[PDB]
RNA sequence: AACUAAUCCUAGCCCUAGCCCUACACAAAUAUAAUUAUACUAUUAUAUAAAUCAAAACAUUUAUCCUACUAAAAGUAUUGGAGAAAGAAAUUCGUACAUCUAGGAGCUAUAGAACUAGUACCGCAAGGGAAAGAUGAAAGACUAAUUAAAAGUAAGAACAAGCAAAGAUUAAACCUUGUACCUUUUGCAUAAUGAACUAACUAGAAAACUUCUAACUAAAAGAAUUACAGCUAGAAACCCCGAAACCAAACGAGCUACCUAAAAACAAUUUUAUGAAUCAACUCGUCUAUGUGGCAAAAUAGUGAGAAGAUUUUUAGGUAGAGGUGAAAAGCCUAACGAGCUUGGUGAUAGCUGGUUACCCAAAAAAUGAAUUUAAGUUCAAUUUUAAACUUGCUAAAAAAACAAAAUCAAAAAGUAAGUUUAGAUUAUAGCCAAAAGAGGGCUCUUCUGGAACGGAAAAAACCUUUAAUAGUGAAUAAUUAACAACA
RNA sequence: CACCAACUUCCUAAACUUAAAUUGGGUUAAUCUAUAACUUUAUAGAUGCAACACUGUUAGUAUGAGUAACAAGAAUUCCAAUUCUCCAGGCAUACGCGUAUAACAACUCGGAUAACCAUUGUUAGUUAAUCAGACUAUAGGCAAUAAUCACACUAUAAAUCACCUAUAACUUCUCUGUUAACCCAACACCGGAAUGCCUAAAGGAAAGAUCCAAAAAGAUAAAAGGAACUCGGCAAACAAGAACC
RNA sequence: CUCUUAUCUUUAAUCAGUGAAAUUGACCUUUCAGUGAAGAGGCUGAAAUAUAAUAAUAAGACGAGAAGACCCUAUGGAGCUUA
């Protein structure tokens, strides 16, 4: 026995230190606990791409219920406020819903007059004035 | 794994004992010497292999010429048993032909 | 048929330490007032009973040496004397055991 | 038994360790521990702050009686206290304090003005304080942990030599990024103390000279179940003046009166942030 | 193997000052060696726990099973010991803390089966552990009252916040 | 707050150097059934080693085994189913450490000898053959301590829901997402092999040619060799476990088969005068149930056959594996005989099964053609690939041919960055589904194209959307099982 | 008359582009040696140089599971004691075994549990001229006629040293076996084991305590019917008989 | 057998003592329809659902141990017979 391995208790360690809060003999069998802990880690990586996804749906729904409580749907809030070359984006309308109720009032009246504007102007025909809130800012 | 609970008690080396102290010396005994002596005339150790080298199958056979009428039977068996086991490793066996 | 799969310490943990496989507490036992050791309600005390028994082994010991051999028994009744008394008249005719040491306080 | 030393020489690391954790240490003052020049110490201390102070004043300020005690009892077997600066330094807090409060708060009452200073100058807040600015390294005192009386003193002590070397104003831009910061996000009467308070709500509304108020229940849900809402709000002469949620009609009368105190004196969530801009 | 259970009698306290509650006295004591399993010596060491010491050997004295005999003389001189050497005034003011039982040092033997077959056998022992405690046994539980569990309920609601937002 | 455990250093060993040996161990006993004080009754190795194995079979043949100084001549002359392989001499060279009674980039209790011991134990015998120990200067100081430390348990059972975790969260569980691992199969598994868990042990080895780094250079090398820039030195490489067999020499007939010698048993009843009859003892084992790790590695409970004979039984001796014995069942020869057992040849051989231990970066297959006692394997082409030299490549491609009435061919241009030659090297040589065109009539072949999601079609290897891979509580989009009963 | 939806693409910071035998390259865990360093490090030279997997080898500990299975006749005045209830191969010799023999003391290991020892330790034991074994004077000469109650009687398989002639010696008891609940079968195994006497005068114990479920095994009884059962009268029966191929 | 029944002994069950074996990737171990390799406790869609023991049945876990048999291959073997 010329050369013999004198590093096996940290390279146990290692693995292990990943395991003692599963239940079971996972978290403290080597055999088992590597194999439980590899599972882990794939899963860790993806739900980082994922969780990116939920937080989306959570901001639409939450959306759909402040504007339905002044009568607009969702896609008609949204669609109405880009023609108005407004910017902001879904998470931080979320935070005004909940935190600035009169602010959100008043962009839920501004989408819903910008609607009304569109149907005029469609129903009409021929050269017309465009709409007071219509009107597209240009830049060069 | 299970570890030591105590350290080994240390370990002491003379770095300046005749052994180490003179190390080398004569090695150049032929260049600065007129070449009376080579060498590997200063080496040390077994008969059959004082100056040379060679692989495995090499070593058991010099082994046998230098020796091999001189050794115990049971020995004489075992070095004549490893000889046949390396001769067909050698030229039988392989990744390469 | 054998195991298909080992059993956990959980489970095995859930099927010995079930209130079913527990030792029962006992709600009977009182202390003797004669000898103040203790006994249940229903049972007698084992250390006032071992007194009586101790005196019966002497007294039949007694009655082994006076009939001398098997097959011997009377057909009168028997009776229990200590030392320091005397058969009364009715006691007159029936077998007579007599005791060295005087007469136990409990005994009557 | 494997040749080598290097695996037991980590183990005994790693026995260092386990022991620690069961048996923690008792404190010890960073003094002790090596490393550690007390006058290079001080100096840095100055410039942390952004502040010049004199050597010979900011070293008494740390020496406490309770040291001098225990130093000649040792000697059996000089120095000069910091108690003149913290009777001046404590002084000028209480009234730099309280013209900070006035300023911003005028409607509210005097008492209110009190506590919020009490509050400021209390053990929980000047020892919180005190330790974050490594106070607690540079104190000489007879036992550690320090206790916070002694904590304290130490503290305000440090702002009288302050208010020596550099004068007035240099020592209310201290107060006020030290001490007025402690007070963000906190509501009025987390720190002001106040029971019924509809009685000091209606003594308030007489001095103005206006009408007691009268209480309505505006907003009603779930009453006959175990978890209530109600809102409450105050009428005064038809025209509302605040409105309190709550669980039960007296809860949420009583929350009503809150609401409508702290407009009054101008304390409210929404109100003008406070002002550190100013650099004089 | 180890033996610790046996030196936590000799842990020295520094004198106690006045103005601070009496230190109730402890005692520990086992026994080592003995022909009985653990397993069923568990059950027997369960029953007793946080009873009183005349309690304890009365319902002890009327168990039918090996094992409660060897625990009865075991409480008896650590009884015993406490008044003797552990300055305990009264020998009825005790209670079990702590009563459980471990593996012992085992052998093992051949049994035999009925085709030239055979099995291996375990002749097995167990140790017997137990804490004494001055004082009377600590109060029992009490089971949490209708009012009690609802006071939690609204604790709950109360805790709840705003999730994953400003 | 601790049980079971764990920590340790020296007992010895291994390979060389040196040297012949003169060790042949009170009394008594022992070759007799050894260890029994005296007569019986004589005492004595062996003709040439074989086979496995290599020749991809096997039949002549197959290094060492089966020893005669190192270095060279030389793997040369010669021998050989002239093939696997085998292999000299003439002739040159050499006094070597030389008290080195000494040494170690050898092992430290699963290592090093099998060894504390050829003991305990197993076998009738030849023969096979283990395990383990740990205080201190002093025990004439009560045997020492040290360690959250393995699996397993205890302290402390459990609480709707699910490969047991991840994103999370004020909050352990509730909500959302998610078809265990290795090997093998067609790149596919809810297929099928393998794994109760812990600790230790357990599997790639050589220098002909090539590339890299130096010395000297028409010469290099410390004698024998190579040379039309060479030559010398260094570094760089090719696994483990597993048969049924075959041969040589021992050991076995206390079981069983048959034989030799000396001995023994057989009541009662009817017949007779006996391989007769009824039926015990005794010998055998028809049929059924129980038993099946059994009381038993072939039994128990009943029920059955013979029972003065070719009967049964005891003691001692004989025949031995190319053999013996056999009222022939290819039965039996010490529980496993179509040919015993043990040791050695032996690390037998295995184109077949299983396994083959750290990280990162880069490139990459087809699985077509040809020969093969070849199709469970191998060699050559073709592919891929690393390095080097230097110059045209890929897509496209007019007319004008050759064909018959889209494959060749490749001017000039344009869009674009590859291509040829030289040197070295393996692996691979069975695919699968979809969509076209045929040919033998749902399969089976041949030919052209495409594919191997983490999104979608309900789950979803092969259909559709999709240039690599990173952090973020940003944004615009792609594919996307659904579609809106009469007259006229 | 739009919205939602893939790291596809853009944005802040970065990056510089598509399963697998095989192939080309940069690092590194551990230990030893040279020279250094001094709470465990540096440059070089080396090697028995790294294991979640071979129905791998050795040791340890779980699961199945406190489960399957194992055992001592009754009362008393007490286990070499008395009496009672029931069962029915015992005593010697040969072969083999080798202290298991007896007393005391122990209560660890052994008996598959206790009591008690068959276990551990210490001390003791089996006595022969008759029972059993071993037991050296020499050389010659010579045999027709079984046994079975041996008479009758036949038969067929034809059948257990003595006595004489000469030579030599001319009083003797040492040595060895002797115990037992015992041997061959891995075991305190429902198995195997020769001969003589005898058949209870010798030798023994089927039930640890309690309860009276299912299923399973063994025994006995059964109305009316009597092979209708089943591959088959297998098994059982108040039957145990007859005939034919 | 129609057509089964009753009793006793052994087993079984409860208490006391001693105490094995094959087996076992991890398990927090449900039903129905669909998908699929005649195949789903674990996948898709629905539905059901406080936690643990003791005694029973044998549909499933392609249930466990099978030295259990049929078909094919190898320039692997052995016994027997010959022309
Ligand atoms: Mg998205
Ligand atoms: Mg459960
Ligand atoms: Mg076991
Ligand atoms: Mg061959
Ligand atoms: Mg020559
Ligand atoms: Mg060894
Ligand atoms: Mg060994
Ligand atoms: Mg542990
Ligand atoms: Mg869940
Ligand atoms: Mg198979
Ligand atoms: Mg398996
Ligand atoms: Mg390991
Ligand atoms: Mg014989
Ligand atoms: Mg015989
Ligand atoms: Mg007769
Ligand atoms: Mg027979
Ligand atoms: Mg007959
Ligand atoms: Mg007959
Ligand atoms: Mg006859
Ligand atoms: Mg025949
Ligand atoms: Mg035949
Ligand atoms: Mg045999
Ligand atoms: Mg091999
Ligand atoms: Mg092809
Ligand atoms: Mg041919
Ligand atoms: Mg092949
Ligand atoms: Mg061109
Ligand atoms: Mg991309
Ligand atoms: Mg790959
Ligand atoms: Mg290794
Ligand atoms: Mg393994
Ligand atoms: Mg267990
Ligand atoms: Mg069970
Ligand atoms: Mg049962
Ligand atoms: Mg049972
Ligand atoms: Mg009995
Ligand atoms: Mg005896
Ligand atoms: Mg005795
Ligand atoms: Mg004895
Ligand atoms: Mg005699
Ligand atoms: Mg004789
Ligand atoms: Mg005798
Ligand atoms: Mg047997
Ligand atoms: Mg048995
Ligand atoms: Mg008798
Ligand atoms: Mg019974
Ligand atoms: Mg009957
Ligand atoms: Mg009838
Ligand atoms: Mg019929
Ligand atoms: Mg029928
Ligand atoms: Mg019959
Ligand atoms: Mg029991
Ligand atoms: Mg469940
Ligand atoms: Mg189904
Ligand atoms: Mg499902
Ligand atoms: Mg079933
Ligand atoms: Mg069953
Ligand atoms: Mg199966
Ligand atoms: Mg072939
Ligand atoms: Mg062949
Ligand atoms: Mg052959
Ligand atoms: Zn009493």
């Amino acid at each position: 026995l010329r050369n013999r391995l004198t590093d096996r208790y940290w390279r146990v360690q290692e693995v292990l230190k990943h395991a003692q809060h599963f239940r079971g003999r996972k978290n403290r069998c080597y055999r088992l606990a590597v194999r439980a802990v590899t599972r882990a880690f794939v899963k860790c990586t993806k739900a980082r791409r994922l969780k990116k996804r939920n937080l989306r749906t959570l901001w639409i729904n939450r959306i759909t219920a402040a504007s339905q409580e002044h009568g607009l749907k969702y896609p008609a809030f949204i669609v109405n406020l880009i023609k108005c070359q407004v910017e902001l984006n879904r998470k931080v309308l979320v935070d005004l819903a909940i935190y600035e109720p009169k602010t959100f009032k008043s962009l839920a009246a501004l989408a819903k007059r910008r609607q009304q504007e569109g149907f005029a102007a469609a129903l009409g025909d021929g050269k017309e004035p465009e709409g007071i809130f219509s009107r597209v800012v240009q830049y060069h | 794994a299970f570890v030591r609970l105590t350290l080994p008690p240390p370990k002491v080396v003379d770095r300046w004992n005749e052994k180490r102290a003179l190390f080398g010396v004569y090695d150049n005994i032929g260049i600065l010497g007129n070449f009376e002596k080579h060498p590997k005339e200063l080496i040390k150790g077994p008969v059959w292999l004082r100056g040379w080298r060679g692989n495995e199958l090499q070593r058991c056979v010099r082994k046998k010429k230098f020796v091999g009428n001189r050794m115990f039977i049971e020995d004489l068996h075992n070095l004549n048993k490893r000889i046949s086991y390396l001769y067909k490793h050698f030229n039988r066996h392989g990744k390469y032909r | 048929a054998a195991p298909k799969n080992r059993r956990t310490i959980e489970v095995n943990r859930c099927r010995r330490r079930n209130p079913q496989k527990l030792i029962k507490i006992k709600n009977n036992i009182d202390i003797c007032p004669e000898c103040g050791h203790l006994k249940q309600k229903h049972v007698l005390c084992g250390y006032c009973y071992e007194k009586v028994r101790q005196e019966t082994t002497k007294i039949r010991q007694q009655i082994g040496a006076q009939e001398g051999g098997p097959f011997r028994a009377p057909s009168v009744e028997t009776m229990v004397l200590y030392t320091g008394e005397k058969p009364s008249e009715k006691d007159q005719g029936k077998r007579i055991v007599e005791r060295n040491i005087k007469r136990p306080s409990w005994f009557t | 038994v494997k040749k080598g030393f290097r695996a037991a020489f980590r183990f005994q690391k790693e026995l260092e360790r386990w022991r620690l954790l069961r048996c923690p240490p008792p404190p010890v003052r960073r003094s002790e521990k090596p490393n550690w020049d007390y006058h290079a110490e001080v100096q840095a201390f100055g410039s942390r702050l952004q502040e010049t102070f004199s050597l010979d004043l900011l070293k008494t300020a740390f020496i406490n009686s309770c040291y001098i005690k225990s130093e000649e009892a040792k000697r059996q077997s000089n120095l000069k206290d910091n108690q003149e600066l913290f009777e001046q330094g404590l002084s000028f807090s209480h009234r730099c304090l309280t013209q900070f409060l006035e300023d911003e708060f005028p409607d509210l009452p005097a008492e209110g003005t009190e506590s919020l200073v009490s509050f400021l100058t209390g053990e929980a807040v000047v020892c919180h304080v005190a330790r974050n600015l490594a106070v607690e390294q540079l104190t000489l005192s007879a036992e550690f942990p320090v206790p916070l009386p002694v904590l304290r003193q130490t503290f305000f002590a440090v702002i009288g030599a302050l208010l020596q070397s550099s004068g007035p104003e240099r020592a209310a831009l201290f107060i006020r990024d030290f001490l007025i910061t402690q007070m963000t996000g906190k509501e009025l009467f987390e720190m002001w103390t106040v029971v019924n308070p509809m009685g000091l709500l209606v003594e308030e509304l007489k001095k103005r000279n206006i009408s007691a108020p009268e209480s309505r229940l505006t907003r009603q849900s779930g009453s006959t179940t175990a978890l209530p809402l109600y809102f409450v709000g105050l009428y005064c002469d038809r025209k509302l003046i605040a409105e309190g949620p709550g669980e039960t009609v007296l809860v949420a009368e009583e929350e009503a009166a809150r609401v409508a105190l702290r407009k009054l004196y101008g304390f409210t969530e929404n109100r003008r942030p406070w002002d550190y801009s100013k650099p004089k | 193997i180890s033996r610790k259970w046996e030196k936590k009698n000799k842990i020295v306290y520094p004198p106690q000052l006045p103005g601070e509650p009496r230190r109730p006295a402890e005692i520990y004591h086992c026994r080592r060696q003995i022909k009985y399993s653990k397993d069923k010596m568990w059950y027997l060491a369960k029953m007793i726990r946080g009873m009183s010491i005349d309690q304890a050997l009365a319902q002890l004295e009327f168990n039918d099973k090996k094992g409660a005999q060897i625990i009865k003389e075991v409480l008896l001189e650590a009884q015993d010991m406490a008044v003797r050497d552990h300055n305990v005034e009264f020998r009825s003011n005790l209670h079990i803390a702590e009563s459980t039982s471990g593996r012992g040092q085992c052998l093992k033997r051949i049994r035999y089966h009925g085709r030239g077959r055979f099995g291996i056998m375990e002749k097995v022992y167990c140790h017997y552990f137990v804490k004494l405690v001055e004082g009377p046994p600590p109060p029992p539980e009490v089971p949490k009252t209708a009012v009690d569990h609802a006071k939690d309920y609204i604790q709950q609601l109360r805790s709840r916040t705003i999730i994953h937002t400003l």
